[PDB]
């Protein structure tokens, strides 16, 4: 509700506003490759006294 | 003599005739217009 000019401002901004939005689909890669080892080799000895 | 005074009056009588008139407005606010037009006299 407003005078016949600002009436007539007001139609084209929400003319302008009122746009068609654009939608985004976002995918995420997550990648992991891990690789482990170890190796243990020793003697041992033992006795009496 | 009154003869010309009917004449001159009912004829002057018209020069300063008054009528008013309702112009609308399209785009404009009759309400700018008013004090605009009103600010140059």
């Amino acid at each position: 509700t407003a005078p016949q000019d600002i009436m007539q401002s007001l139609q084209s901004v929400i003319e302008q506003l009122d746009i068609r939005r654009a939608q985004v689909h976002v995918e995420a890669l997550i990648v992991e490759v891990a690789e482990g080892s170890n190796i243990n080799f020793g003697v041992q000895w033992a006795s009496k006294d | 003599v009154v003869e010309r005074l009917t004449e001159v009056i009912q004829r002057v009588d018209h020069a300063g005739n008054r009528t008013e008139e309702v112009i609308p407005l399209d785009n404009a606010s009759a309400s700018e217009i008013a004090r605009v037009l009103e600010s140059l006299t």
